[PDB]
RNA sequence: UAAGGUGAUAUGAACCGUUAUAACCGGCGAUUUCCGAAUGGGGAAACCCAGUGUGUUUCGACACACUAUCAUUAACUGAAUCCAUAGGUUAAUGAGGCGAACCGGGGGAACUGAAACAUCUAAGUACCCCGAGGAAAAGAAAUCAACCGAGAUUCCCCCAGUAGCGGCGAGCGAACGGGGAGGAGCCCAGAGCCUGAAUCAGUGUGUGUGUUAGUGGAAGCGUCUGGAAAGGCGCGCGAUACAGGGUGACAGCCCCGUACACAAAAAUGCACAUGCUGUGAGCUCGAUGAGUAGGGCGGGACACGUGGUAUCCUGUCUGAAUAUGGGGGGACCAUCCUCCAAGGCUAAAUACUCCUGACUGACCGAUAGUGAACCAGUACCGUGAGGGAAAGGCGAAAAGAAC
RNA sequence: AGGACCGAACCGACUAAUGUCGAAAAAUUAGCGGAUGACUUGUGGCUGGGGGUGAAAGGCCAAUCAAACCGGGAGAUAGCU
RNA sequence: UGAAGGUGUACUGUGAGGUAUGCUGGAGGUAUCAGAAGUGCGAAUGCUGACAUAAGUAACGAUAAAGCGGGUGAAAAGCCCGCUCGCCGGAAGACCAAGGGUUCCUGUCCAACGUUAAUCGGGGCAGGGUGAGUCGACCCCUAAGGCGAGGCCGAAAGGCGUAGUCGAUGGGAAACAGGUUAAUAUUCCUGUACUUGGUGUUACUGCGAAGGGGGGACGGAGAAGGCUAUGUUGGCCGGGCG
RNA sequence: UACGGUGCUGAAGCAACAAAUGCCCUGCUUCCAGGAAAAGCCUCUAAGCAUCAGGUAACAUCAAAUCGUACCCCAAACCG
């Protein structure tokens, strides 16, 4: 089911004080994913990749911040997170 | 358009002369009709626009000699 | 009280946008010239 | 390595690709953002590397 | 087609340290040697606090033009200035009077 | 080719390498997201929505393919209707857009000048539109001369601010003949014998290349001043290399070059052999471009403003002879001379430079020179078309000032 | 029932003072007119320069109007300063 | 062993000027006689930059109003926390769309920005923050209107317009209460629901449009009834005895 | 209690009266100046198709993609 481009989606752990507690108290992951990725390819990705039992995947694009700095303007790349839950059965 | 299917009559430009010779543009429309031609190779009626010379040269040839030169440009009929 | 400019970005790009200046022969060499003088900025969009 | 990857088999040469894409390029890439790998530079050459096997596999 | 080149005892044409000896440690892509022992500057290096964090001032090994500089014979006993002659298949380096290869 | 590399602001981290799968520099491939002629449909450009077939799959699904429009060409298959055409499914091939000038054509001003202004001027200029090609257009006489003879077009210099034109004002302004650059001619409106032999238009074959990477490439030392020597001072030496640049001040000989001799695995642009799907030679007999030339009317182009106005083009209405003919020789006529319209294709001399090199300036040197030496068509201004800046230099070396 | 009456919202702009390098390139303060209609207003359209639109003032058409704005003819022309 | 340039001094020519040299400057300059000029500026309400003047003058943007204590700090009228006081309350409160686009929240920093100071800030510099089957958009449908195969028309450009296709400001499926973050919640969690499609087993069974009909589907004003949000007052419950 | 708040528990949790410009009411009366369109939806059959494919229930399962979501929004964040 879409092999090899699920290898792509997945960017980076997200690291923050709302990525920390959501770890303990609500049981999912923040990460960072490709600007495509579908929360079907998302789930697919972390279902192969993590090997866990995902709940289900909920996405949101991140906007680039504006950094003038020194004498020219300079925005950064839109990012797309993914908060996604974990079923009962769960790991770091 | 205002040009005539046979002789490729269109319309010019050119100066309307008064009395005390001003030149104000004008333009000479030719003689145009929408006339319908029977070709008796294929028994029926061919509407043409053509100017009222054109009919003169559909007379002078054939329709079908004329017929012939349209189709040689890659006109219709 | 009530000034010229009161926007609104559905009318900026129906009036002045890319495929408004596409859709006309003048609005063509509006953008050819914008491109020979070279801007960064072609159209508002 | 170009050469030697140069003479293999069409089925054996995506097993290559695959492994280059399953674990290292992932996997460091996954790594490098927790700020664990020291080693940065073998991100650099896993790129090449797929870019290789992948130019290499269009043989039609 | 580099002249001066890495282990090459090289002396100094011109500047201050003039006449001085010494080997490149590294040729720059300026078109710069920095030879060991010849341009020391007293640079007063700032303690920044991250890894190592001295606080001193410090004799840096300087860069010098590659033209500031020629290789040493090692046998007339003064500077002498390349060639570049095909002995076998091969484009090696020699030098301009006493033709040898280095 | 190569001993040092990982472009720059721009140090650092982690690593490649050092006689050859580092880097770099070329040839030919590969990948080439999305928008953009954009082309599956749409749309507020860089977004949103699809169908038919193919291969796979563990139910969820992906995957690659293909679908724009018109133009010709073919098959289709089909109305009102007999035949049929009109139409409609699919198929090849081509076109679409952009780009600085230069070219040909279709349209086409006004200010201004005339010391006002209407003819005239500005001027078929600006501008708008269409089609091009490396050039384009023009072109082998129905040319123009004077009883002498010349032999296609184009461009330069004369003829000549002459002859003319002109509210005979302002102004506009020829040709003949001459000197040059460059030279070249042919195909059709077709019938005998005889036929691949001149010719080209390809697949090409031959060297010579040229080009996009390159290699070698000469001979200086010592003192003096100084931060530093290339400088002075004194003696050398290479020169088919004293073009030029760099180097701590002004370098023939420290370095990069320069003159000179050599280079190409691969792609290409040339000029000659020449195997060739494919194209027609010599010579008979007879053809010679009709709604045309000319004319009336109205405009236009000719230097020539209808004037005594030849010449050409035509919107309009007409109308010959057709080679024992017709055009022209500047109203017109008659004699002479000269050409042969009513169909085509033709290189060179000529115009231009967005662009790629090299080289040169009695060109500029940061209020100059491009608007822009600098992250400039940027900031900023404007709904928008569009307008549009300012801002260069530490030092030989950051040794950029530890404390 | 009403182009009815009074009167907030809303729309207007009669008077006065303030302001006139303002708080504001047309406003503020106190009064003022209409306020179920020829009303008013949001969003999107359409009309283009000798052209539009105008319950008509030469009004309005991006702070510009007895002929907009931007680029071009263009260094128009100037017996004037 | 000190060029041009800058800045003084002393001579000198009838003038435009010229000569020499002190200091500064740190590398170019140029006799003579010829040649060519972007060849000399005080004025053009000149053009660009710099700097004066008025002048330490006006002004510091609603006359809704502050007062004191403590805190941190180099420093507090303005920042924080506390207690009073005042002002708005069909708003100067709270939610949206349009339009902005990170201004949100936390940590830090006052050079400039803030019409004063500033430890504070919509300021600078880091990090964090926007979680949807149900809200909105996209999507099915259309008005005004736009585009527009063929088509008719137009010197060229192109104009108009048919089948179609776009175009909401309109029509069409469904989620609430509570809790929660420094910053999001009809989205996360907690409870309890709902709608539309796809695909299987069972038991029945006559289904199917580019077509027909229904519905969607509609104006103003007025009047009256029934309600609800919401309020008030009792009761009830917990606290109060000034 | 880092002196911000977290953790735990948690009594009553009713009645009348009033009352909208809200809702029934896209209704009713009335008046004339006589008041969009088109899908979804419901229904009937043509061209078709007859142990088909379709409907219809019932339960199951599967799914509900993508984009916006901060913050100001009568304002110090929009137009001036
Ligand atoms: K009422
Ligand atoms: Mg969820
Ligand atoms: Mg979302
Ligand atoms: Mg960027
Ligand atoms: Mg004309
Ligand atoms: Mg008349
Ligand atoms: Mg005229
Ligand atoms: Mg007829
Ligand atoms: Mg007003
Ligand atoms: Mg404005
Ligand atoms: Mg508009
Ligand atoms: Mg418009
Ligand atoms: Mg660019
Ligand atoms: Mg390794
Ligand atoms: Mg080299
Ligand atoms: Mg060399
Ligand atoms: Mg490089
Ligand atoms: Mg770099
Ligand atoms: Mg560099
Ligand atoms: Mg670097
Ligand atoms: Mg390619
Ligand atoms: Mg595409
Ligand atoms: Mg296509
Ligand atoms: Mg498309
Ligand atoms: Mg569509
Ligand atoms: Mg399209
Ligand atoms: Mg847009
Ligand atoms: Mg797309
Ligand atoms: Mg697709
Ligand atoms: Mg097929
Ligand atoms: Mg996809
Ligand atoms: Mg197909
Ligand atoms: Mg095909
Ligand atoms: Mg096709
Ligand atoms: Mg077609
Ligand atoms: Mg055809
Ligand atoms: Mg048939
Ligand atoms: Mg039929
Ligand atoms: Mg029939
Ligand atoms: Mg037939
Ligand atoms: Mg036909
Ligand atoms: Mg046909
Ligand atoms: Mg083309
Ligand atoms: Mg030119
Ligand atoms: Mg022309
Ligand atoms: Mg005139
Ligand atoms: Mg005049
Ligand atoms: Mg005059
Ligand atoms: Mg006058
Ligand atoms: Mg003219
Ligand atoms: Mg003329
Ligand atoms: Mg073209
Ligand atoms: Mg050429
Ligand atoms: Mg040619
Ligand atoms: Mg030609
Ligand atoms: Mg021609
Ligand atoms: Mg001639
Ligand atoms: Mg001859
Ligand atoms: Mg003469
Ligand atoms: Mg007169
Ligand atoms: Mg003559
Ligand atoms: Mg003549
Ligand atoms: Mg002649
Ligand atoms: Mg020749
Ligand atoms: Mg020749
Ligand atoms: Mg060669
Ligand atoms: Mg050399
Ligand atoms: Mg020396
Ligand atoms: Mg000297
Ligand atoms: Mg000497
Ligand atoms: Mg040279
Ligand atoms: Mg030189
Ligand atoms: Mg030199
Ligand atoms: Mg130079
Ligand atoms: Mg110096
Ligand atoms: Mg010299
Ligand atoms: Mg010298
Ligand atoms: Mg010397
Ligand atoms: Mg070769
Ligand atoms: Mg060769
Ligand atoms: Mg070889
Ligand atoms: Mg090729
Ligand atoms: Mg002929
Ligand atoms: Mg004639
Ligand atoms: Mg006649
Ligand atoms: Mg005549
Ligand atoms: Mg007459
Ligand atoms: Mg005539
Ligand atoms: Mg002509
Ligand atoms: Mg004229
Ligand atoms: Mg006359
Ligand atoms: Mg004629
Ligand atoms: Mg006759
Ligand atoms: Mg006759
Ligand atoms: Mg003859
Ligand atoms: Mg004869
Ligand atoms: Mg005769
Ligand atoms: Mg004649
Ligand atoms: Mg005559
Ligand atoms: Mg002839
Ligand atoms: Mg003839
Ligand atoms: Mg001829
Ligand atoms: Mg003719
Ligand atoms: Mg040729
Ligand atoms: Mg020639
Ligand atoms: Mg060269
Ligand atoms: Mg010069
Ligand atoms: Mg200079
Ligand atoms: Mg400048
Ligand atoms: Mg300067
Ligand atoms: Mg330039
Ligand atoms: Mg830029
Ligand atoms: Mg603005
Ligand atoms: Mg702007
Ligand atoms: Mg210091
Ligand atoms: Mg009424
Ligand atoms: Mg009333
Ligand atoms: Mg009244
Ligand atoms: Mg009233
Ligand atoms: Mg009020
Ligand atoms: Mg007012
Ligand atoms: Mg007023
Ligand atoms: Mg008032
Ligand atoms: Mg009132
Ligand atoms: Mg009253
Ligand atoms: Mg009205
Ligand atoms: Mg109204
Ligand atoms: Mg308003
Ligand atoms: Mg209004
Ligand atoms: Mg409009
Ligand atoms: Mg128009
Ligand atoms: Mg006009
Ligand atoms: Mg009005
Ligand atoms: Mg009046
Ligand atoms: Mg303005
Ligand atoms: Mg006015
Ligand atoms: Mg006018
Ligand atoms: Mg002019
Ligand atoms: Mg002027
Ligand atoms: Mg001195
Ligand atoms: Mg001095
Ligand atoms: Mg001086
Ligand atoms: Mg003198
Ligand atoms: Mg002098
Ligand atoms: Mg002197
Ligand atoms: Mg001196
Ligand atoms: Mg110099
Ligand atoms: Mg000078
Ligand atoms: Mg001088
Ligand atoms: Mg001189
Ligand atoms: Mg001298
Ligand atoms: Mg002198
Ligand atoms: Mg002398
Ligand atoms: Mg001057
Ligand atoms: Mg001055
Ligand atoms: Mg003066
Ligand atoms: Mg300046
Ligand atoms: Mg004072
Ligand atoms: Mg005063
Ligand atoms: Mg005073
Ligand atoms: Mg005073
Ligand atoms: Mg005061
Ligand atoms: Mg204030
Ligand atoms: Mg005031
Ligand atoms: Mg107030
Ligand atoms: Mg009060
Ligand atoms: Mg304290
Ligand atoms: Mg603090
Ligand atoms: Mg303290
Ligand atoms: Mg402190
Ligand atoms: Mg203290
Ligand atoms: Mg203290
Ligand atoms: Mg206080
Ligand atoms: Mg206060
Ligand atoms: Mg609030
Ligand atoms: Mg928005
Ligand atoms: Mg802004
Ligand atoms: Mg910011
Ligand atoms: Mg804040
Ligand atoms: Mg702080
Ligand atoms: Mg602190
Ligand atoms: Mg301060
Ligand atoms: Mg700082
Ligand atoms: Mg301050
Ligand atoms: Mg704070
Ligand atoms: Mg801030
Ligand atoms: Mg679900
Ligand atoms: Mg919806
Ligand atoms: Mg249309
Ligand atoms: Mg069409
Ligand atoms: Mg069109
Ligand atoms: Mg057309
Ligand atoms: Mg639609
Ligand atoms: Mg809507
Ligand atoms: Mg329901
Ligand atoms: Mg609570
Ligand atoms: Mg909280
Ligand atoms: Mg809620
Ligand atoms: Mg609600
Ligand atoms: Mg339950
Ligand atoms: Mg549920
Ligand atoms: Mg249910
Ligand atoms: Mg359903
Ligand atoms: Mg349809
Ligand atoms: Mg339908
Ligand atoms: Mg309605
Ligand atoms: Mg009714
Ligand atoms: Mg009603
Ligand atoms: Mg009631
Ligand atoms: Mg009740
Ligand atoms: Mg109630
Ligand atoms: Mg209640
Ligand atoms: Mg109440
Ligand atoms: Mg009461
Ligand atoms: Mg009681
Ligand atoms: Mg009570
Ligand atoms: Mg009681
Ligand atoms: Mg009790
Ligand atoms: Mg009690
Ligand atoms: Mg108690
Ligand atoms: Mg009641
Ligand atoms: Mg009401
Ligand atoms: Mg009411
Ligand atoms: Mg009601
Ligand atoms: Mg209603
Ligand atoms: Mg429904
Ligand atoms: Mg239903
Ligand atoms: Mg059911
Ligand atoms: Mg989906
Ligand atoms: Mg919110
Ligand atoms: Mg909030
Ligand atoms: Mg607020
Ligand atoms: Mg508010
Ligand atoms: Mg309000
Ligand atoms: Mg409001
Ligand atoms: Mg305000
Ligand atoms: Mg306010
Ligand atoms: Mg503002």
């Amino acid at each position: 089911i879409r092999e090899e481009r699920l290898l792509k989606v997945l960017r980076a752990p997200h690291v923050s004080e709302k990525a920390s507690t959501a770890m303990e108290k609500s049981n999912t992951i923040v990460l960072k994913v490709a600007k495509d990725a579908t929360k079907a390819e998302i789930k697919a990705a972390v279902q192969k990749l993590f090997e866990v039992e995902v709940e289900v995947v909920n996405t949101l694009v991140v906007k680039g911040k504006v950094k003038r700095h020194g004498q020219r303007i300079g925005r950064r790349s839109d990012w797309k997170k993914a908060y996604v839950t974990l079923k009962e059965g769960q790991n770091l | 358009s205002r040009v005539c299917q046979v002789t490729g009559k269109r319309p010019v430009t050119g100066n309307n002369r008064s009395h005390a010779l001003n030149a104000t543009k004008r333009r000479f429309l030719p003689n145009l009709h929408s006339h319908r031609f029977w070709v008796e190779s294929e028994k029926r009626f061919v509407t043409l626009r053509v100017s009222a010379k054109g009919m003169r040269v559909i007379d002078k040839k054939g329709i079908d000699t004329v017929l012939a030169e349209l189709r040689a440009r890659g006109e219709k009929y | 009280m009530k000034r010229t400019f009161q926007p609104s970005v559905l009318k900026r790009n129906r009036s002045h946008g890319f495929r408004a200046r596409m859709a006309t022969k003048n609005g063509r060499q509006v953008l050819a010239r914008r491109r020979a003088k070279g801007r960064a900025r072609l159209t508002v969009s | 390595m170009k050469a030697k990857e140069l003479r293999e088999k069409s089925v054996e040469e995506l097993n290559t690709e695959l492994l280059n894409l399953l674990r290292e390029q992932f996997n460091l890439r996954m790594q490098a953002a927790s700020g664990q790998l020291q080693q940065s530079h073998l991100l650099k050459q896993v790129r090449r590397d797929v870019a290789r096997v992948k130019t290499l596999l269009n043989e039609k | 087609a580099a002249k001066i080149r890495r282990d090459d005892e090289v002396i100094v044409l011109t500047g201050k340290d003039k006449g001085k000896r010494g080997k490149v440690k590294n040729v720059l892509s300026s078109g710069k040697v920095i030879v060991e022992g010849i341009n020391l500057v007293k640079k007063h290096q700032k303690p920044v606090p991250a890894l190592n964090q001295p606080g001193g001032i410090v004799e840096k090994e300087a860069a010098i033009q590659v033209s500031n500089v020629a290789i040493f014979n090692a046998a007339t006993g003064k500077a002498d200035r390349v060639g570049f002659r095909f002995e076998d298949g091969k484009k090696v380096r020699f030098f301009k009077s006493n033709s040898e290869t280095i």
